[PDB]
């Protein structure tokens, strides 16, 4: 049930927000975060230790694109020198 | 008029003379004239092959019909009890 | 000798032309069985990879610099042996899971295995793997070199999964253990 | 064979910082990808719905095999854009064999050649292009959940390394930031839909959920209402992925920002990989009996986005007067079609699915390849245009503008003609190609009782038409705002050539014009070869569909 | 779940009624007669009733529901203590097993 | 009461005390545009290669305390991991992205005398 709400939380980002791209790489964040609380807490419930295993991939994996986006978001940086949308 | 080795030795041909009229090049000096041969003879080598797929292509879906009208019979018995 | 159980796990049937030999041979099988042509193939295939970067050399220079073309070419000639010794592998291993044409390896196979029922020794050998770890890599390897274009796979385990009943390898034992039997008898 | 290659590419490239090795490392790729082929027709004689493998994570069929191969020759023809140079000096007198395979040209060729060019001096390019080709191809091949979600992963974010590897355009930077971001959205939509699939069965295997959604459609306590919500949330990301309306703004923006060459990888490669997974899944989730699972059915999704994207693909094109935006919407309109056929599970439709996607793959490769082409052959020519002029990145991306291609026809008519060739291929005019594309998919959706698509699909169909005539027009009833460079041809502006026996000792030496430089040989053949097979399919057209009416039957066989 | 490996090493809870469901459609289940999959209807019940437990939940809230309206009926002159029956069962406390069994 | 708890909890009020001697008997008064210049791309390597080799050896982890059952077999997917990440670190080290080499008479002009003319 938490792990629903968070979920709105990572999509109530994209809503409020107009011009902080930020807090849309944040928001990526949280509604990874809220669907692996969920696997993980399913799992507890049936007994089944590939639901950490999955988990752990997508900690794994989602560590690793956030490290890809912050490298795009510092060369996109190093050529405008504002992450601020214009709006 | 559908010959797998005539159709691609044309083929080949016909991919050389576009080719160099893409490039606007001459179609015909004579220092380039090896180029259609073998333009054509890699086309002949491809279409040979596609002579042994098509093959295989024939025997396999002969096969498939049988099966399928194989499969009607076995049916259509089952259901006069 | 027999274990009444000639067939102790429940393996993929798949629809090909020849008999299945082993759905997972081992490394050295594959070696074994391996013909005079499968070789020629494998290092033609091999010398395939650094001719076509040589060809692609004198046709259309690359302008590279003083020793960028020996690197390349070494580069080239590890993938052409990579991919020429994969080659030579699944030209092998496609006779044992009777997708080509496989008579030759079925009567080595029969003769081979026949001559270990008769001898003791296990039909696949002995290994130093649990069995539970023996299913784990008999269901990795198992059929994996039809995968060879994505991901290479080799069996170095000595298993007893491999996807054929066993029967016909006992049947022949007894039957040709009788044969000696009577010869032997009538000296 | 594709991972052995990506690990020893990336040692050889780990150990080196020169970029006048990339031309090389190029070509390894495509000697390294002609291998991956050979081992992938090795591996096609069995027939079976399927071979799980590895454990059970991943499985292998006829179809699966058939289009790693089509990816493999797709990213071949793709990397010779970055491994041959643009331009080439053509002579009579060095065109023999003897002359090609014996003796050598010499001549100052670094400006002729453009040897110093961006997409000549990225190190890392083919390694990266690997990078996504793996990802493709183990989507194709993957049998589970996560499999799943870490085939897409692989995928994607190589393709947003694509778009951003050219770090130093301020297009391209910006290209690579909007994929990622609305790209990431993505895959949350695709894990969800994932999770929500594990935590209602318990399996991460596709075989499981097929099992139970196959005893599930019978005609109480736990209706499995779960299997089409979840494949719906985990469709809606793939939509995004192939750019299916409503989930298409972004490629628009994303296809005209990246350079045109690395567009051609990204625009073709991707939906290959997603259709064909599609395919598979929508036959094992599609109930039989009409009961309560067929009216939620997830692939409604695919048949309004069909819909979606046959309306906002052919309307909003009308207006597009940059060439690259134009195609990113022509794409929109052709996965509408592709859309239509994979949503009708037919045997008709399937093998009208099969056919329309290689046969698009390969035109929508040769618009790329005829548009690079003209961008190179430009060299020669200058104009006076202040609207060419306030362009950016005209470097990475030279035709920017449909209007640059006005009087393309006196420049170079038969490249012209191949252009349009492939346009009316796209309309789907008979008998090129694209018109028997269309039509076996109307007629599987028409077999089916898809009227009211099929009558939305023709009438689209004049629309989009409308957009491809305009860039017809320009090409062929408007003179050439170009005009051939002066100083090329000016009587004494002439550049020496020496030609040299296999001793490097001298033979002859000849003096050469700008009229001398020609379009490379790999990019003119590609172009001549695939033009001819729109053209002339009617006459070659028995293998290539039998290929699929045996595949359709295969998955099919009851 | 479904995949046969549990939480402490061990296989995980629900795999036999996995196992049995998928033994029940590789042989009912066929070419010649896709109506056998019917059979295989209750055990797929079973399984989805191991994973979330909605039919046993139920179960118990009616059952709970008759327990405590008995025991309002009744009434418990001397009902054991917490101290008792940590008693029960005990080597030197037979008073207190007794009294909590009321024999 | 676990004593995990009771831990956490008296350490939290050490803290809490020593902020709460220096804010009430501690003095206090009342003693309390800018330019901007580009950042060095080495920190975001630093977090970049740590992240992602952070996440490696939490992968092996696993290994560490399974290595009995994992045997023989377990042991090659440890080590074709290990050999694949040991690739991309590499690529690390030959490319220098941390600018392992970022601080550092030939003469282009040799002249002859041939005499008077
Ligand atoms: C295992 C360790 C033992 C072998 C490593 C040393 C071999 C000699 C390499 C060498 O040239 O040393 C000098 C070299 C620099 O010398 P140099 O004077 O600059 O030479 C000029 C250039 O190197 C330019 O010359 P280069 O580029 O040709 O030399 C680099 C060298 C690098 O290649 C290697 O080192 C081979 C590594 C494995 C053998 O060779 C290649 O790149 C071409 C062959 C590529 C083989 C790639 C194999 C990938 C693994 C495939 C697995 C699946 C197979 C089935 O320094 C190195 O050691 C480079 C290699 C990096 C060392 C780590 C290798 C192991 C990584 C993990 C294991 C992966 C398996
Ligand atoms: C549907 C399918 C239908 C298939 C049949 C249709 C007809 C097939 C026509 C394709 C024929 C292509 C061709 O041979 O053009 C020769 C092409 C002729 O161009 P050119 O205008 O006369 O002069 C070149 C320029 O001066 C300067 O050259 P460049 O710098 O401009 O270009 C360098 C050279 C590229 O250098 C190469 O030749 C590539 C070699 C790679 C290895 C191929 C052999 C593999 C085994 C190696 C051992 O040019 C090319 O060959 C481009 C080929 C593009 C093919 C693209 C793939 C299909 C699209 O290259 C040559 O100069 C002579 C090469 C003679 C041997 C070619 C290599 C063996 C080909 C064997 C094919 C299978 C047997
Ligand atoms: C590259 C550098 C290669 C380093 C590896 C050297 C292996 C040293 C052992 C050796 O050569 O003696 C042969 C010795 C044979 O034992 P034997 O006394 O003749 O008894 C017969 C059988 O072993 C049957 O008896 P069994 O059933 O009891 O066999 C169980 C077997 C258990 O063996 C296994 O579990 C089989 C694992 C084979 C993996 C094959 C897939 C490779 C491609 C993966 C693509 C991803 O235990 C062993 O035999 C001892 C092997 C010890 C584990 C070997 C671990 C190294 C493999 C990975 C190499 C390092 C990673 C390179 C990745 C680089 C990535 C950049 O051990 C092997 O089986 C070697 C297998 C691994 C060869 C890998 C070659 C490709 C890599
Ligand atoms: C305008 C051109 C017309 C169409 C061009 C090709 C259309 C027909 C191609 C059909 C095709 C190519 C698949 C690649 C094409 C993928 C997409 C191509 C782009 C489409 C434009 C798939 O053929 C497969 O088709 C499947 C159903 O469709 C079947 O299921 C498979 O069983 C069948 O193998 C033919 O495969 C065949 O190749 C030949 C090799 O010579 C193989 O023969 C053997 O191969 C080695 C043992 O493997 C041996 O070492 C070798 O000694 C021997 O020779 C065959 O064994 C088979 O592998
Ligand atoms: C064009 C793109 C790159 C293609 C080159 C790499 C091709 C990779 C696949 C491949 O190996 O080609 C298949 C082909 C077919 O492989 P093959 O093994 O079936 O060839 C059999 C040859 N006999 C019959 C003699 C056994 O590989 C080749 O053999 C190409 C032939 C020329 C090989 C080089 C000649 C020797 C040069 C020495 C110097
Ligand atoms: C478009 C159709 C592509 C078909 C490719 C193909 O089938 O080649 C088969 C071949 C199969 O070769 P092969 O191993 O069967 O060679 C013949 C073997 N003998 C001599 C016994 C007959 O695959 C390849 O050679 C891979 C390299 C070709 C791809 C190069 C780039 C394209």
């Amino acid at each position: 049930n938490i792990t629903l709400i968070l979920f709105l939380i990572g999509i109530l980002g994209f809503v409020l927000n107009r011009k902080n791209i930020i807090l849309m790489l944040i928001s990526i964040e949280i509604m990874l975060l809220s669907i692996t609380f969920l696997i993980l807490l399913s799992s507890l419930n049936m007994d089944d230790i590939i639901g950490q295993t999955y988990a752990i991939y997508i900690i794994v994996v989602a560590g690793a694109e956030s490290a890809i986006g912050l490298g795009i978001l510092v060369a996109f940086y190093r050529l405008r020198g504002s992450i601020a949308i214009e709006y | 008029m559908v010959n797998r080795i005539l159709f691609w030795t044309g083929f080949g041909l016909a991919v050389r003379f576009w080719q160099l009229g893409i490039e606007m090049r001459p179609f015909f000096n004579r220092k380039s004239l090896w180029a259609y041969p073998l333009f054509g003879g890699v086309g002949a080598s491809f279409g040979y092959w596609l002579q042994s797929i098509d093959e295989k292509q024939t025997k396999m879906l002969e096969e498939r019909k049988q099966a399928i009208l194989e499969k009607r019979a076995r049916r259509a018995q089952r259901q006069a009890e | 000798n027999t274990p009444t159980q000639t067939y102790q796990f429940p393996s993929k049937t798949v629809k090909t032309d020849y008999p299945l030999i082993d759905n997972d041979p081992h490394f050295t099988r594959v070696i074994r069985y391996a013909r005079p042509s499968d070789y020629a193939h494998g290092l033609a295939a091999a010398a395939a990879g650094p001719a076509a970067l040589w060809l692609m050399e004198r046709i259309s220079p690359s302008q590279v610099g003083r020793g960028g073309f020996a690197k390349a070419m070494r580069l080239a000639g590890f993938i052409g042996l990579a991919g020429g010794f994969l080659y030579f592998y699944q030209r092998s291993i496609l006779r044992f899971y009777g997708m080509s044409e496989n008579a030759r390896e079925v009567e080595m196979d029969m003769r081979e295995m026949t001559d270990r029922v008769k001898a003791g020794l296990p039909l696949y050998g002995e290994s130093r793997l649990s069995p539970a770890m023996q299913g784990v890599a008999a269901r990795q390897s198992r059929y994996s070199a039809l995968f060879f274009g994505v991901m290479p796979w080799f069996n170095f385990v000595n298993h007893n999964q491999h996807g054929v009943d066993t029967a016909k390898y006992y049947q022949q034992a007894e039957r040709e253990l009788e044969a000696e039997r009577l010869a032997r008898e009538q000296a | 064979m594709i991972m052995i290659s990506i690990l020893s590419l990336l040692l050889s490239t780990s150990v080196t910082l020169r970029r006048d090795m990339s031309i090389l490392f190029n070509r390894i790729s495509i000697i390294a990808l002609a291998y991956c082929i050979l081992h992938d027709t090795m591996s096609l004689s069995f027939i079976s719905k399927g071979i799980g493998l590895h454990g059970g994570l991943l499985h292998i069929t006829n179809l699966t095999q058939i289009f790693h191969i089509f990816i493999f020759i797709i990213s071949i023809l793709i990397l010779q854009l970055t491994s041959f140079y643009p331009r080439k000096v053509w002579i009579p007198e060095y065109s023999s064999l003897k002359d090609i395979f014996f003796n050598k040209i010499l001549y100052y060729r670094t400006k002729i050649i453009n040897k110093m060019g961006e997409h000549m001096k990225i190190i890392e390019y083919p390694l990266i292009l690997l990078f996504v080709i793996s990802g493709a191809v183990f989507l194709i091949s993957t049998n589970d959940l996560v499999s799943i979600f870490l085939s897409i992963e692989l995928q994607s974010y190589g393709l947003y390394l694509l778009s951003t590897i050219y770090r130093n355009s301020e297009l391209s930077t910006t290209g690579g930031l909007i994929y990622f971001l609305l790209g990431g959205l993505s895959s949350c939509f695709i894990l969800l839909g994932t999770s929500l699939l594990y935590v209602n069965s318990g399996t991460t295997s596709l075989d499981g959920l097929y099992i139970l959604n196959s005893i599930s459609d019978v005609n109480s306590w736990y209706k499995p209402y779960y299997l089409n919500f979840s494949l719906l949330i985990f469709s809606i990301g793939f939509l995004f992925k192939v750019s299916a309306a409503p989930f298409h703004f972004w490629s628009p923006d994303v296809y005209d920002a990246i350079p045109t060459i690395v567009t051609t990888f990204v625009a073709i490669i991707a939906k290959i990989s997603i259709f064909i997974f599609l395919l598979e899944l929508v036959y094992y989730t599609n109930s039989n009996a009409n009961s309560y699972l067929s009216e939620f059915s997830w692939t409604y999704a695919l048949l309004i986005s069909s819909l979606l994207s046959l309306i906002i693909g052919t309307v909003v094109g009308l207006t597009q007067f940059r060439i690259k935006r134009l195609l990113a919407y022509s794409t929109i309109s052709h996965v509408g079609f592709i859309l239509l056929a994979l949503s009708v599970s037919s045997i008709e439709s399937t093998q009208a699915f099969i056919f329309y996607l290689i046969q698009y793959s390969i035109s929508n490769l040769n618009a790329f390849f005829i548009l690079i082409t003209i961008g190179f052959s430009l060299y020669g020519y200058v104009t006076n245009n202040k609207e060419y002029k306030s362009l950016l990145d005209k470097n990475n991306s030279p035709i920017q503008l449909i209007s640059q291609l006005k009087g393309y026809f006196y420049i170079n008519p038969l490249l012209s003609l191949s252009l349009a060739i492939t346009i009316f291929s796209f309309v789907g005019v008979p008998p090129l190609v694209g018109f028997f594309a269309k039509q076996m998919v109307l007629s599987a959706a028409l077999d089916n009782g898809y009227i009211f698509l099929s009558l939305i699909a023709i009438i689209t169909s004049v629309i989009g038409a409308v957009y491809y005539l305009n860039v017809i027009k320009e090409i062929f009833f408007y003179s050439p705002e170009h005009e051939v460079n002066p100083v090329l041809n000016e009587s004494d502006s002439n550049f020496s050539l020496r030609i040299l026996n296999e001793k490097n000792v001298l033979i002859r030496s000849v003096l050469l014009k700008g009229r001398n430089i020609f379009i490379s040989s790999p990019f003119s053949i590609t172009i001549s070869i695939i033009t001819n097979v729109i053209l002339l399919f009617i006459f070659m057209n028995k293998e290539w569909l039998s290929m699929g009416t045996i595949l359709v039957q295969i998955l099919f066989s009851a | 779940m479904a995949s046969g490996y549990g939480l402490n090493g061990g296989p995980s809870r629900c795999f036999p009624f996995w196992q049995e469901l998928l033994a029940c459609y590789v042989t009912n289940s066929s070419e010649d007669n896709p109506d056998g999959k019917n059979k295989c209807i209750p055990v797929m019940e079973d399984y989805y009733e191991c994973l979330h437990h909605r039919k046993e939940a139920a179960r118990v809230r009616a059952l709970q529901a008759a327990y405590r309206e008995a025991e309002a009926k009744k009434l418990q002159e001397n009902p054991p203590t917490a101290g008792q029956i940590r008693n029960l069962g005990l080597l030197n406390k037979e008073e207190d097993t007794k009294k909590v069994h009321c024999a | 009461m676990s004593a995990m708890s009771i831990y956490i909890i008296f350490v939290s009020i050490i803290a809490i005390l020593f902020l709460a001697i220096d804010l009430i008997f501690a003095p206090h008064n009342p003693y309390k545009s800018q330019s901007r210049s580009p950042f060095n791309i080495s920190f975001f390597i630093y977090g970049l290669v740590f992240l992602l080799l952070d996440l490696e050896i939490l992968l092996l982890y696993p290994f560490a305390v399974s290595e009995y059952v994992n045997s023989a077999y377990g042991l090659a997917a440890a080590l074709i991991f290990i050999g694949i990440i040991t690739i991309g670190f590499v690529y690390e080290l030959g490319h220098d992205a941390l600018k392992v080499h970022s601080r550092q008479l030939k003469s282009s002009v040799v002249i002859s005398y041939l005499g008077n003319i």
